[PDB]
């Protein structure tokens, strides 16, 4: 059984959304109660599947991220709404399909990070856009590590999904708008992080595709904009 | 929008010229053949019906066929003569077709007939389905193509001293048409 | 006849990833064909020779 | 008083040649290519016509198109001949027009067509409203005018040794006629 | 008494729009029944009051014109959906103000004219954008004949107002989508055509202001696009 999920221009298949998580079981909404309050409610084209250019996993791969909204700086409409808006807020559903044949045994840890500091400064250096950033195992943050010299092992706090091949090939996080204000400047500041590591090494069998692809297809979800909208009167 | 236009009717409902049978007036001095032309009616000639019809493995049509007649004096000379009449037999399958001239065939009770003098409306009659069969085929796939009669002309004044070939193009117009069990169509190009 | 009409792509998304020996040679085929809404109008033979 | 006769059809509609069609017999002696003459349906000849129209902006109209024909021999010879018949090809837009006077065209199903055989009734037909859109334009601002088919005629009378000039009128006249967004009118001197 | 009409992020002051006039008397609308017509519906920003730089009318002004949808193939937003879409067809309501003073005689005539073929041939020649053509009385069409070689006088069929400056100083018309087809390609196709000629030659008292400007205020009205929504199905 697979359903098609789809959001206008944008279509996408998944085998089945039963391992969906929504981080912090909080589900992403708009803005409630607590016009005036400013609620500049495009929720029309910007909330469409993206689907950032794939990865490809190796043996030797250490791991990806991107941060978010960064990533779609540049996804068409979404990428225009953090420009002609000096504020918004949005969710998002990160859904991770790595379509591998059943000759890869393998394992990915997706966290889900709010404000995802990645330690070792400039910018740039903190934004790989949508191609995303990736991992060293010793710039490139340390990967055990996640930048901040944390053990791995503690990861799994943050909103996180195994990957592990001999079972589910994809995984669904889904972040609600999270933050110390209510709304907020969606371009110099990325709310979450999301980081994919290889737990289990990958291996496969002799003659096989020795570099799985991984897909990330971030659909921005209940999303809103400041006011340019001022006021007149007789 | 509406598909009226490409039912099957609208389709293949056009009248085209399958054919010119040419016939010469029976002019004694020298007329060796040409004093009666016979055509058997099938489409295998006209790319254009053939085609459209291919498109399908079955089919019933009655048959409508127009006549059109065209004459003019071979010698430039005082040509002179009478409005000719043109003899027009339709000769349904399996009946014997006019070999002479004046053969018993056109005399022949059995074949329906036109007398169509020149310089009038043009003739016209309107033969039905003649399958044997319960519809005309297109393709065999058996051992021992179908009949739809002949066409057989000649005019019928007699010692005209003045030699008057004539064309006349035969305007058949499937008419009731049905079709079954469509094929994929044949390139343009084998014909 | 001659002029736009629009397209059709097709992308990789990702590579074809297969397992064993499997050829790394896959095909693909494409149908067309009209909806319900689909007409034609004005008919137009021009087969000839 | 009434206005009865200055109705939109009381005005436009009304008989008016707006061409001659000329062509010649297939005198298989030296006749060059008037052997058939072609014409695309255009008002934009007759000042009349065009006039009455460019008063407005859109319009529909089932035109209705008359036919008449007039021969005569081209050497006071004893010019003798047949009752000849032409042939009256509609051509709906978007169509292959013919080149050759033989060319496979007059054949194609396709077009409607006419065989009038001179010295008879007036030949006619209508073809209705064709445009692609929703109206004739008369007036465009925007790139890349309309039509409304082409006419055809030649003559079927082969190897007559006679030369046969024949003209034919076309008396075309809009029916069932509907405008839109009047305009001011040219001045009759610019055509 | 001054209405101040509003289009969102545009505001306009009108004296009176008691002397509107709507083009044969067919108020624009959208496309009538007569999705399955692909009616992309976005009546949301594209139909604010735009204004096109002001014109000065002066002693021997000829005269202006202005092909619309044309002139708004900048006009931000409308001038986006003029490219983003195919197909589209709006109405609009052209409002042209001048304000002079009491001691300006003068009179002009706003005329619209549907397909507005200007005659003496090459794209840009007959497209001057936003800043308008303008005519000559003798490249510039004649004005006495808007191109067209017809006797001014009879200008007044074309649904058309005239500023008689002792009297209204201002002159609005609607103008509903008509073409010979039901939508269009906005782009390559001006629906109307907006020429404004002084009737009476403006005239003024000694030192006074020698050159009234004339401003315009397109606002396209119930506009709709083409679809690139196409159909899956399982």
């Amino acid at each position: 059984r697979v359903l098609q999920l789809t959001l206008g221009n944008s279509t996408i298949t998944t085998q089945e959304a039963a391992n969906s998580v929504v981080a912090y079981g909080r589900w992403p909404e708009y803005l409630r109660d607590s016009p005036v309050d400013q609620p500049t409610e495009p929720d029309v084209a910007a909330c469409r599947f993206y689907t950032l250019d794939t990865v490809s996993w190796t043996k030797e791969s250490r791991g990806w991220w991107w941060k978010l909204p960064d990533a779609l700086r540049d996804m068409g409409l979404f990428g225009q709404n953090m420009y002609y808006h000096y504020l918004g807020r949005s969710g998002y559903t990160v859904h991770v399909q790595c379509n591998a044949s059943k000759f890869h045994q393998g394992a990915l840890g997706v966290f889900a990070v709010p404000e995802m500091c990645l330690a070792g400064t400039s910018y740039q250096n903190a934004n790989p856009g949508e191609k995303g950033g990736t991992f060293t195992g010793t710039f490139c943050p340390v990967d055990y590590l996640l930048g901040n010299g944390t053990l791995l092992g503690n990861a799994f706090v943050f909103p996180h999904q195994i990957i592990n091949l001999r079972t589910n090939n994809c995984a669904t996080l889904v972040l609600p708008y999270v933050n110390s204000l209510s709304i907020d400047s969606m371009v110099k500041h990325n709310n979450w992080g999301i980081a994919i590591l290889p737990l289990a090494p990958l291996n496969f069998a002799s003659e096989s595709s020795p570099e799985i692809p991984i897909t990330l297809t971030i659909a921005p979800m209940c999303c809103e904009f400041n006011g340019l909208r001022n006021i007149t009167l007789p | 929008r509406s598909r009226s236009e490409s039912s099957i009717e609208s389709f293949f409902a056009r009248g085209a010229c399958v054919t010119i049978m040419t016939v010469d007036n029976p002019a004694s001095t020298t007329n060796k053949d040409k004093l009666f032309a016979v055509w058997k009616i099938t489409y295998k000639d006209t790319v254009q019906l053939r085609r459209k019809l291919e498109f399908f493995t079955y089919s019933r049509f009655d048959m409508e066929l127009t006549f059109v007649v065209t004459a003019n004096f071979t010698e430039t000379n005082n040509g002179h003569a009478l409005n000719q009449v043109y003899q027009i037999m339709y000769v349904p399958p399996g009946a014997p077709v006019p070999e002479k001239w004046d053969d018993y065939t056109w005399q022949t009770s059995s074949n329906p007939s036109i007398f169509y003098t020149y310089g009038t409306a043009p003739a016209r009659i309107s033969v039905p389905y003649v399958g044997i069969s319960n519809a005309y085929s297109h393709f065999y796939d058996g051992f021992s193509l179908n009949d739809f009669g002949i066409l057989a002309v000649r005019v019928v004044n007699d010692h005209n001293p003045t030699k008057v070939t004539s064309k006349i193009r035969v305007y058949l117009k499937p008419k009731h048409i049905r079709v079954w069990c469509p094929r994929p169509p044949r390139a343009v190009a084998y014909y | 006849i001659d002029t736009e009409g629009g397209y059709i792509s097709v992308f990789y998304q990702t590579r074809i990833v297969v397992p064993l020996s499997t050829p790394r040679e896959m095909d693909i085929l494409g149908f067309v064909s009209a909806c319900n809404d689909f007409s034609v109008r004005l008919l137009r033979d021009t087969t000839h020779i």
